[PDB]
């Protein structure tokens, strides 16, 4: 329970960090494209 | 207003020597205003028939 | 009772039955508003048939931390507590108002013995009084503390007896608070430690190891809790209004709505309600300046109304808000006010009184100064009135806005960090939650201060002079923006 | 409707003025029916805001019997269907205690300085004060404030 | 109505539902055209 | 966000009051950081999403 | 730096003569980049040292 | 300029009705749509003149 619009600012921060985290998850998930071939080359090579 | 004017058809402006616009106003009656607004006919006129 | 109670109630003053012919007069003497108590809008069983229970633990509510039980009559008197307290306010202020009205010689239609000096002022035969320090001397500034109530010295040639001890207003205030205290007590029934702090643990086994992150704050209050008067807020009486000008609002060349019947009854002669206005704030019975509606908040820089102007209602309220009751003090003057010095003076722009050449126009056997009359009517009484009215408003306006634009850093930061240090210095207090509470207090203070600043900046739209309060906001924008950014960034981080 | 009238009436409806002989009473009655002025005061209700306004205020008293006021009052009632208008989440959280009564110009009575044109006694000072300040300055200022509210 | 509006009360000539009634009439007359307009919706071949 | 911004611009223009017109400037500047924070929040949120 | 800033604020506020102070307002706006540069210099210097 | 009655040496000998206004005796006209109806907004395509 947050009094005043401290909850409103909490809402702002929560949605901001939600879409932020969405962005970093997408970006660090989409790195395999150029992340896995190099370590595969490390594996056989 | 037109009724009050016509009830005095012995004095200006409907009488005497009226200016032409005042004479025309004294002569012409008052048409219905609500009866002339019709959206369907207006839209039909605006829209090409094709 | 099971339905949702009204959120707000308004009581326009006076009250009259619709059948009564004076219904148009409803609300001329102001309006007072009060909200409901939040003990009923939330999910809470309530019925008049029999026993009724109040809710504690179980959900996120503003109620107490324990589930209690009372009777229908007890909760009935509970939801009416605001009404009873405000009615006690009204009944205790009625005697003060009656004494004040009977004091006025103008309202005394009976023959009066005093003519020019046997009384105190044209609005009061007997002086109300001014606050005095604990020395018997005149207490002008609040910073020098005032405790007693003493009559003003012989500035009118005589000293009439006072009729108040200066404790009637605060007596009503703490009477209201004492009446309110039982209801808030009943609503506030440990409270810092809850068993539900554990309910997540089992649910954690339902999720798995990856979801252990989202439980972090729970663990903070899990290894934090284990290792580990009051005054009513939210009454909503601030929204109440009282405009003394509504009495003379209808009058004019030909009077009009809303209170046109008053003008017709008085035959377009408002010479009798202007006496009411002069009893309210002292115009024009004591000059054309008077004292406007006092701002009732934490204002240690408050200035007392001295002289005959002290014998008006607004001045009396302002003076009464100053006296320190025998109880504990609650207002501390700001620890650094000379740091931000404003030598702004409105005397530089005052327009003087000028004597024009008498333009001698002669009619057959009449003669008068047409030029002098035009000069001293169009300029000395019309231009001068408007300009001086704007300056008079601007004076106290800039005083208040400067106080508000001064009070942010010192008061806010010092108090918030002091309470943060105080809660951190006690061993066992959870540091993470203490920092979080400090940050949320920072956010709350910074935002509410910003909104009040915006409100007063808007309310500073006086012509010919608000442009430079505007320039004040612009020049302060870098420094004040630094202050607010500090506050909000600290809150966000912690 | 009252646009053309003046010292001498101009475009675009000069014909209406010439029909009415530069008299506007019959049309200021139309205006007073439309929104109130001046049969119910010099200033009355304005064109209503028909957007979704949860804090709309009903007009009361005589102003309830004008077209704009009637539309405003009608816009608030709830149809027999269940309510579907969401009031603002926190109206008391954001507050603006701004009162326009602070900047009101009152009605001052000037000294009736009598001039005596042979046997005609009248004070032109009071007339000047009532005209140029009490009725020209005051009305303009009150008009600005009323629009401002 | 409002009692003692000018010293007496008179009858009211409306129910406050004429304007909203006209609004509902407009919406009801409009609905068939928009219904013809809107006429799978959750799946399209184009996506493939 | 931008529709509400455009209607804000519309009403701010529509103030233009003689004498009391400076009120829109005072309010708009005292709210520009806060309102800008709100609008930038909305716009950036939409842009990332 | 801040004493000078507060003196500037006091002078600007006290420059409220009518019909002419809008151009002292223009002066403060115009000099805002220069004053910002200088005051930022001195205040950041103090913060660093 | 020749159209202006104010520049005509001789004054009007008849009623003002035969004239158009105090600046023009014969009006210039306005653009008209391709359908010959009164053109007010240029967004609507106006082609002829009448």
């Amino acid at each position: 329970g947050y009094t005043g619009w401290a909850g409103v600012y909490a809402f702002f921060f929560s949605i901001l960090i939600y879409t932020s985290m969405y962005l970093i998850i997408v970006q660090k998930a989409f790195t395999l494209i150029a992340h896995l071939p190099d370590k595969v080359l490390r594996w056989i090579g | 207003q037109r009724d009050l004017y016509l009830s005095q058809s012995k004095s200006p402006p409907c009488g005497g020597n009226p200016t032409p616009e005042m004479n025309t106003f004294c002569r012409t009656a008052i048409p219905d205003f609500i009866s002339t607004v019709n959206f369907v006919k207006k839209q039909n006129d605006d829209t090409p028939k094709d | 009772l099971t339905a949702n109670q009204p959120a707000s109630f308004e009581l326009d003053m006076p009250n009259f039955d619709k059948s009564s012919p004076f219904y148009f007069l409803n609300g001329i003497c102001g309006t007072v508003k009060w909200n409901n108590i939040s003990a009923l809008n939330s999910t809470n069983q309530s019925d008049n048939k029999g026993l009724v229970t109040v809710g504690g633990a179980g959900s996120n509510s503003s109620m107490g931390a324990n589930s209690l039980n009372i009777t229908s009559s007890q909760l009935q008197t509970a939801r009416l507590s605001r009404a009873i307290a405000i009615q006690q306010m009204y009944v205790t202020l009625s005697t003060v108002a009656q004494v004040m009205v009977n004091n006025d010689p103008a309202f005394s239609t009976t023959t009066s013995t005093g003519n020019s000096k046997n009384d105190f002022s044209a609005i009061a035969k007997q002086q109300f009084g001014v606050p005095y320090k604990s020395s018997g001397e005149v207490c002008t500034e609040y910073q020098q503390v005032c405790q007693t109530w003493g009559s003003v010295p012989s500035s009118t040639g005589s000293t009439t007896g006072v009729l108040f001890n200066g404790t009637e207003f605060l007596g009503a205030i703490n009477d209201y608070n004492g009446i309110m205290m039982p209801t808030l007590n009943l609503i506030r029934q440990s409270k810092e430690f809850d068993k539900k702090s554990r309910d997540f643990i089992a649910e954690a086994n339902a999720k798995g190891w990856i979801m252990a992150g989202s439980y972090f704050f729970d663990l903070v209050k899990l290894n934090g809790s284990a290792t580990e008067d009051q005054f009513d807020t939210g009454t909503g009486l601030d929204k109440s209004s009282f405009d003394p000008t509504q009495l003379t609002k209808p009058f004019g060349k030909t009077c009009q709505d809303p209170y046109s019947l008053l003008c017709t009854w008085f035959q377009n002669k408002s010479d009798k309600l202007i006496q009411i206005q002069s009893l309210i704030d002292g115009v024009p019975a004591l000059g054309q300046d008077g004292v406007k509606q006092p701002d009732l908040s934490d204002n240690p820089q408050r200035q007392s109304v001295s002289g005959p102007l002290s014998s008006t209602v607004y001045g009396f309220v302002n003076n009464s808000m100053m006296v320190q009751l025998p109880g504990q003090p609650g207002i501390k003057p700001l620890t650094f006010a000379n740091l931000i010095n404003f030598k702004v003076d409105t005397s530089l722009y005052y327009m003087k009184h000028q004597d024009f050449d008498c333009g001698r126009v002669k009619i057959l056997f009449f003669s008068f100064c047409l030029g002098r009359m035009m000069g001293d009517l169009f300029y000395n009484y019309v231009f001068r009135y408007v300009y001086n009215f704007f300056l008079a408003i601007f004076g106290e306006m800039i005083n208040s806005i400067v106080m508000a634009f001064l009070m942010i850093p010192l008061q806010g930061m010092k108090d918030i960090f002091i309470v943060g240090v105080q809660t951190l210095t006690q061993p066992g207090i959870n540091p993470i939650v203490a920092l979080a509470n400090m940050g949320t207090m920072y956010i709350n203070f910074s935002g509410t201060l910003w909104l009040t600043l915006l409100n007063m900046a808007v309310s500073s739209l006086i012509p010919l002079f608000g442009i430079f309060i505007f320039a004040l906001i612009m020049m302060a924008m870098p420094l004040l923006m630094a202050w607010i950014g500090t506050m909000v960034s600290i809150g966000f981080v912690t």
